[PDB]
RNA sequence: CUCUUAUCUUUAAUCAGUGAAAUUGACCUUUCAGUGAAGAGGCUGAAAUAUAAUAAUAAGACGAGAAGACCCUAUGGAGCUUA
RNA sequence: CACCAACUUCCUAAACUUAAAUUGGGUUAAUCUAUAACUUUAUAGAUGCAACACUGUUAGUAUGAGUAACAAGAAUUCCAAUUCUCCAGGCAUACGCGUAUAACAACUCGGAUAACCAUUGUUAGUUAAUCAGACUAUAGGCAAUAAUCACACUAUAAAUCACCUAUAACUUCUCUGUUAACCCAACACCGGAAUGCCUAAAGGAAAGAUCCAAAAAGAUAAAAGGAACUCGGCAAACAAGAACC
RNA sequence: AACUAAUCCUAGCCCUAGCCCUACACAAAUAUAAUUAUACUAUUAUAUAAAUCAAAACAUUUAUCCUACUAAAAGUAUUGGAGAAAGAAAUUCGUACAUCUAGGAGCUAUAGAACUAGUACCGCAAGGGAAAGAUGAAAGACUAAUUAAAAGUAAGAACAAGCAAAGAUUAAACCUUGUACCUUUUGCAUAAUGAACUAACUAGAAAACUUCUAACUAAAAGAAUUACAGCUAGAAACCCCGAAACCAAACGAGCUACCUAAAAACAAUUUUAUGAAUCAACUCGUCUAUGUGGCAAAAUAGUGAGAAGAUUUUUAGGUAGAGGUGAAAAGCCUAACGAGCUUGGUGAUAGCUGGUUACCCAAAAAAUGAAUUUAAGUUCAAUUUUAAACUUGCUAAAAAAACAAAAUCAAAAAGUAAGUUUAGAUUAUAGCCAAAAGAGGGCUCUUCUGGAACGGAAAAAACCUUUAAUAGUGAAUAAUUAACAACA
């Protein structure tokens, strides 16, 4: 089946600029208080989350060079050292990652 | 590219044009513009009217202070004002005026007599006036548009040399096809100003010595809906004296009182047309 | 390309200047807008013969309701006032209806006595006086 | 239509240059001359048609006598192709018989 | 093609006298060239209009569609510009006037169909237009009150005259 | 088939990117009876009737593209067979 | 016992009388030449001298429509990196093609989208006396008996220069092919394409994200019945069988 | 308040005049599969042009094509299905611009050459064959401006009701009136062709006779011609696009048909000793569904036939259109073969289809008779018409005939303005409905009358009212779907 007759700019004018095919305003978004960029209610902030992520790639980088090859993983737990400290007694026996630069303020 | 010149030579016409319309001109005084002998100017001016006037009086009458100003400031880098004629000409209006009004109107009051003259001699009416009779060409003044103070002055100014050369009477057949014409079809108190006026209706009816009036509703339709009629009318001692339509009982009390002022002083739609017949 | 046409933008113009207040691509397609604008113009001419016609009916009706508001019908206003060798004609009784109500009073009593006169005089028989308002002005 | 936005720059004519200046002259070379010369002895321009005229079909054929052993083949084709196309326009074709 | 949108920054005012309101500052700025339709770059330039400028790029920053990225850096330096060169004191006292979008300069290409057939293709662009305005955004509408529409009603009646007569 | 049902994949629908084709006199594009060239959204008489989108059905627009076929004509053609 | 109703007729001003092939006459738009004019004009002489319509020709831009259709296996410590889930014509030669080869840089155009490049620019590359091609001493003389593991064995279609006789010369390595994701089909086309080795040790990815409606396509399962379906057991089947014209 | 766009002037070209030419372009390479430094192995256009087409068919025939000085003799003598047509010579005339190395009432980027180029691109090949550019004195001054200006969009979606407008109105819409345009049909369309919109381009051409305006005049004309008022000069005219075909010469067998030479492939199993069997590779293509501008201008998914032979496959060569090849399907010969393709003859021809560009005034048809390989066309009569000369016409029409037991005929009058002769010229040669009278028996013919609203009969080509066409807020009228169940 084809056109029988062209369509107007009126009409076509009445069927794209109908409140249906409009972009929705959004009533969620607030500002982060840690980093003051902004985020919705429901979601996390994409720039405090990209911090954490940035430090995990370093720390597994770390843990790629000390096991030397695939298939290697421990069966103890793991643990996160910066420079300027020392394993306590309970920390005594389990894998030990150690970090150059000192310990991030957020991190705890 | 077609041989010829004649098609672009209209286009640039027709670009003359479009420009005009977006960008209008600023005024300019017809002076400027070519064409334009100021003393052949004046003369015609006279006979437009039907009126003889002296050259040397009707050329001051147009020169204003505010010219003389700006002419010697130019000269840094004579003449003589028109302000003696329009303190006489303004004079004789106000009282030629007001014996026009008297005549026709005697019952109405003095105040009323006022405004209707005020009215007559105001900026909106003597600059309306003034421009139709090409006033505004033949004025020498420091900026144009003219403003209507200066308008005005100019105006009545022109009727003191009038009332020099040709005397009294020649200058109240002016007033009166110039100025009394402005006043057809217009009702009283479009031009007279008047609030309650049942209070100056019942001070009126005491001086005659007769009875306050008493208000009836004659004529009644549609009351409990949003658009009313009512008529109102005045009893006085059983015997009606006017009757006003209106929307609401006080609207149309209050329209009642109207009606029955302007019989009183004789102003009313129906009343004897006025008289230009007379040729003295 | 010896001779070539250098007058086509006013002869566009032309037509066009007739069109830009229809709606549509009428008023500013040539194709279309001539053809819309020829329609016009026949129609322009006749309703001039027409509108000559309405204004008629508008003055009868308007008629029929002042004289029905004093009880006469139309054709008995009308018929009554030629025997009375009155003249005037429908639009400018219209203007007295509306503008001179007591005038029209009083020719709506003058048609309705001129009626009454006719039925006498019919119902009667034989030589009679004719009617006081009857009476036909002659001229030579 | 779309128009010029600018005027063509004008255009200048000598109304009193040898060209125009002498125009005419000799034209009467036989009446005032004893008739040694006609003429159309003063005209100018191609061989086959210096003094005369004639219509279309006239012109291609004088064309051919004056020329026509003298011209390029491809030319010689085209004037022998318009000759046949006017000879049956001529006396074939028509409102009038 | 034309370019006007780009010189209505350089329109010079004569000094303003005292005894007459401040002249709020304008700014205009576009960009030319770009791989996106109009059509759907309309919708995106509609939303924004007569909002505020942090408003504007916040709900901008959370559109999912091509087109709101290229408008966000576009408000950003005409932002930008205004404090810089247009003597604007505060860079939050702005609002969009004016935001819409046009056709661009397009190409066109072969596609192919399945009988030795084929179609023609339009690789298409669009320009991006936008006005800035000192000041806060002008008040919204307000929808005409029961009382309001009746005050019209009797305006109407009132107007009516005498037709086709003395 | 009586007599159909359930599940998965492809399609479909929503979001992001790129983006064709036949078609198109203008359209502010309704129902019933009548008129008519077996024929009316547009003519006559009645009736109904706030404005715009999204997803579906195929009665009508004598719906679109048919190199689709049957009948006739031209002092238009071509292949075949002859006595 | 009337009224209303057509430029029919009268009135003010005017006018001077009834579809169409074809036929007789008065003007005029545009441009050029002669002679004039000077914000675009006059009298004459001329002509490629006027387009709402030829399924007209060329270019541009709409409608259908932001519609039909197109595409990348997963996580990470990252795209000549690791590991995992699944699929199953690959490597050479001939013919053809002609820089699509490799690195860097770009992000315009090209890939029907991104990433990345197959795109743009600049610089580089394929090495042979053995693999492959081309490669001029002369004149005479002369042939019964296939192949197939060739023995046995038959058969029928009867079947791949050598060696001698004389003449002449009497130490040599130049030249050319060599890359690739590639060719014929308008396309990065589910098509076509010879031979040798081998069958996973080689080579690869069906899902952009989400949702679980109708209709449409493909697969699998089904109570009781078993051709009642239909032009016809077409298609499907836990059947893939027999007979006759 | 602007996007997409638009404005521009010179690159060159066209027709004549003049003139022969001596232009034949470092080194090296090339006729070998050209552009490869040396021996193999020899090298060479063509017998008369045809057909289309005109003759309204076609068969003898058909200007130019197929060249031999201008002007005249002359469209004459002659030739010809004696018809379409074709067509001389004897004999007269002429030194011509003659540096006119120059000229243009020729074109200016859709024009003028196809041309910025025989390039890009398409085809195996012969061959076909495009599109477009724009600042200023200076860019060693940052690339210039100028334009409410096309369609299309944006700025700014919409608001009961209707060919979208017109009369209007205080008021955009509401009320009233109104069956889109061109062509073709029977003067009729809600029939049927054609058109998405914008810009540019795109179709009537000739001088025998006639009429008008001048010169001279028994003569006119610048040699050859006409003349019993003529002769000389000027002005006045007759379209565009579109086939299937036919002929000449090239180019094609890398697809397909068949053949020649040199090569190659065929596992496993059962039989035997084979155009045997089961079934892969490989070759083919029975049946069904999907697909139908498809992945594909013939495919995909399943299912099927052959598979040691008349088997299949590779490389190179051969046969060419009046022909070749064919286990004959009138199959195949580079996607479209009852006869290939390309260029030319060629602006082939078309009694058939479509189109054919400003205004105003005036007049006007019937579409009956006759002939025609004629009925989809044409010629003659008849009609109409423009001009001119000069004199009776139209309606009516007594008796008195001729007829047999209302058509001719046209005295005298009256109402009235036409009619004949001379000269020139096309178009048209099918109608439709109503009302009468017949004839073949609802059609079909023949004969007399009327019609083609803008009003009326509901809408309403054909019935009824209506002498042209103009402005007006005047008036009198015409036609006008309605009419008023027993006894007596
Ligand atoms: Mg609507
Ligand atoms: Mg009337
Ligand atoms: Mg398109
Ligand atoms: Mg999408
Ligand atoms: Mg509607
Ligand atoms: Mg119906
Ligand atoms: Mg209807
Ligand atoms: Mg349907
Ligand atoms: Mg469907
Ligand atoms: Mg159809
Ligand atoms: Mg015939
Ligand atoms: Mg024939
Ligand atoms: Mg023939
Ligand atoms: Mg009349
Ligand atoms: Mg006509
Ligand atoms: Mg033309
Ligand atoms: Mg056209
Ligand atoms: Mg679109
Ligand atoms: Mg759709
Ligand atoms: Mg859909
Ligand atoms: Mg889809
Ligand atoms: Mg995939
Ligand atoms: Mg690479
Ligand atoms: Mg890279
Ligand atoms: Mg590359
Ligand atoms: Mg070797
Ligand atoms: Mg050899
Ligand atoms: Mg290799
Ligand atoms: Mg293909
Ligand atoms: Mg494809
Ligand atoms: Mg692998
Ligand atoms: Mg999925
Ligand atoms: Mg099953
Ligand atoms: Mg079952
Ligand atoms: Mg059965
Ligand atoms: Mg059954
Ligand atoms: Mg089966
Ligand atoms: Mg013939
Ligand atoms: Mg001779
Ligand atoms: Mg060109
Ligand atoms: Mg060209
Ligand atoms: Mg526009
Ligand atoms: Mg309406
Ligand atoms: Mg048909
Ligand atoms: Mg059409
Ligand atoms: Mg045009
Ligand atoms: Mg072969
Ligand atoms: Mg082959
Ligand atoms: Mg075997
Ligand atoms: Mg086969
Ligand atoms: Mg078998
Ligand atoms: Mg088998
Ligand atoms: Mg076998
Ligand atoms: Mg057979
Ligand atoms: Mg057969
Ligand atoms: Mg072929
Ligand atoms: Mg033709
Ligand atoms: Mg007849
Ligand atoms: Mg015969
Ligand atoms: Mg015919
Ligand atoms: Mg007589
Ligand atoms: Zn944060």
């Amino acid at each position: 089946a084809a056109p029988k007759n062209r369509r107007t700019i009126e009409v076509n004018r009445c069927r794209r600029r109908n409140p249906q095919k409009l972009i929705k305003i959004k009533n969620n978004i607030d500002i982060c208080p840690e980093c003051g960029h902004l985020k919705q209610k429901h979601v996390l902030c994409g720039y405090c989350y990209e911090k954490v992520r940035q430090e995990t790639t370093k720390i597994r980088q770390q843990i790629g060079a000390q096991e030397g090859g695939p298939f290697r993983a421990p069966s103890v737990e793991t643990m996160v050292l910066y420079t300027g400290e020392k394993p306590s007694e309970k920390d005594q026996g389990k894998r030990i990652v150690e970090r150059n630069i000192k310990r991030p303020s957020w991190f705890t | 590219v077609k041989k010829g010149f004649r098609a672009a030579f209209r286009f640039q016409k027709e670009l003359e044009r479009w420009r005009l319309l977006r960008c209008p001109p600023p005024p300019v005084r017809r002076s400027e513009k070519p064409n334009w002998d100021y003393h052949a100017e004046v003369q015609a001016f006279g006979s437009r009217l039907q009126e003889t006037f002296s050259l040397d009086l009707l050329k001051t009458a147009f020169i204003n202070s505010c010219y003389i100003k700006s002419e010697e400031a130019k000269r840094q880098s004579n003449l003589k004002d028109n302000q003696e004629l329009f303190e006489q000409g303004l004079s004789f209006s106000h009282r030629c005026l007001t014996q026009f009004l008297e005549d026709e109107f005697p019952d109405l009051p003095a105040e009323g007599t006022e405004s209707l003259v005020s009215f007559l001699t105001g900026e909106a009416v003597v600059c309306h006036v003034a421009r139709n009779l090409a006033v505004e060409q033949l004025t020498l003044s420091a900026e144009f548009p003219v403003p209507l103070p200066v308008l005005r002055q100019t105006f009545f100014a022109v009727i003191g040399a009038l009332l020099q050369s040709s005397g009294p009477e020649r200058a109240a057949l002016f007033i009166r096809d110039f100025l009394i014409t402005q006043m057809t079809g217009k009702e009283l108190f479009e031009m007279w100003t008047v609030v309650n006026p049942m209070g100056l209706l019942v001070e009126e009816l005491k001086k005659r010595n007769i009875s306050a009036p008493e208000s009836r509703l004659t004529r009644q339709s549609g009351s409990t809906t949003a658009l009313p009629l009512y008529f109102v009318g005045l009893y006085c001692d059983r015997k009606l004296i006017a009757e006003g339509p209106g929307e609401t009982v006080l609207v149309a009390e209050e329209e009642a009182a109207r009606v029955a002022l302007r019989k009183l002083y004789g102003f009313t739609e129906n009343r004897r047309p006025w008289d230009y017949s007379k040729p003295k | 390309l010896r001779n070539r046409l250098t007058d086509r933008y006013w002869r566009v113009q032309e037509v066009l200047k007739h069109a830009q207040h229809f709606r549509g691509r009428k008023n500013r397609c040539y194709r279309l807008a001539v053809r819309a604008v020829t329609r016009a113009f026949v129609k322009c001419t006749k309703a001039r013969r027409l509108k000559k016609r309405n204004l008629r009916t508008l003055w009868i009706n308007r008629i029929t309701a002042a004289s029905q508001e004093h009880g006469l019908k139309y054709p008995a206003f009308i018929v009554n006032l030629i025997k009375c060798q009155v003249e005037l004609n429908r639009k400018v009784l219209v203007d007295l209806a509306i503008y001179e109500p007591k005038t029209f009073k009083s020719l709506a009593a003058l048609a309705k006595r001129r009626q009454q006169e006719g039925f006498a005089a019919a119902l009667g028989d034989g030589k009679e006086p004719e009617g006081i308002f009857s009476r036909v002005v002659q001229y030579h | 239509a779309f128009v010029r936005l600018t005027l063509p720059p004008p255009k200048v004519v000598d109304r009193w240059n040898e060209k125009r200046a002498l125009f005419g002259v000799y034209d009467n070379i036989g009446i005032l001359g004893n008739f040694e010369k006609h003429p159309k002895e003063l005209i100018k321009g191609p061989v086959w048609l210096r003094g005369w005229r004639g219509n279309e079909l006239q012109r291609c054929v004088r064309k051919k006598k004056f020329v026509g052993n003298r011209m390029f083949i491809e030319d010689l084709h085209n004037l022998n192709k318009r000759i046949s196309y006017l000879y049956k326009h001529f006396n074939r074709h028509g409102k009038y018989r | 093609i034309s370019r006007k949108w780009e010189k209505k920054n350089k329109i010079v005012y004569p000094p303003q006298l005292p005894g007459e309101p401040r002249r709020p500052a304008e700014i205009y700025h576009c960009r030319r060239q770009i791989k996106y339709s109009k059509d759907k770059m309309w919708y995106l330039a509609k939303m924004i209009r007569g909002m505020s400028i942090d408003q504007a790029l916040a709900q901008l920053e959370f559109n999912d569609k091509k087109g709101a990225q290229i408008i966000k850096e576009v408000l950003l330096e005409a932002q930008d510009m205004a404090v810089r060169d247009h003597n604007v004191e505060f860079r939050s006292n702005l609002h969009i006037a004016e935001s819409t979008s046009g056709r661009g300069q397009c190409l066109k290409r072969i596609r192919y169909h399945g009988r030795g057939r084929f179609g023609i293709m339009e690789k298409v662009y669009c320009h991006y237009f936008v006005k800035l305005v000192e000041g806060p955004p002008p008040p919204p509408e307000v929808p005409k009150t029961a009382v309001d529409h009746a005050k019209d009603y009797i305006q109407q009646l009132r107007s009516r005259t005498i037709i086709h007569t003395l």
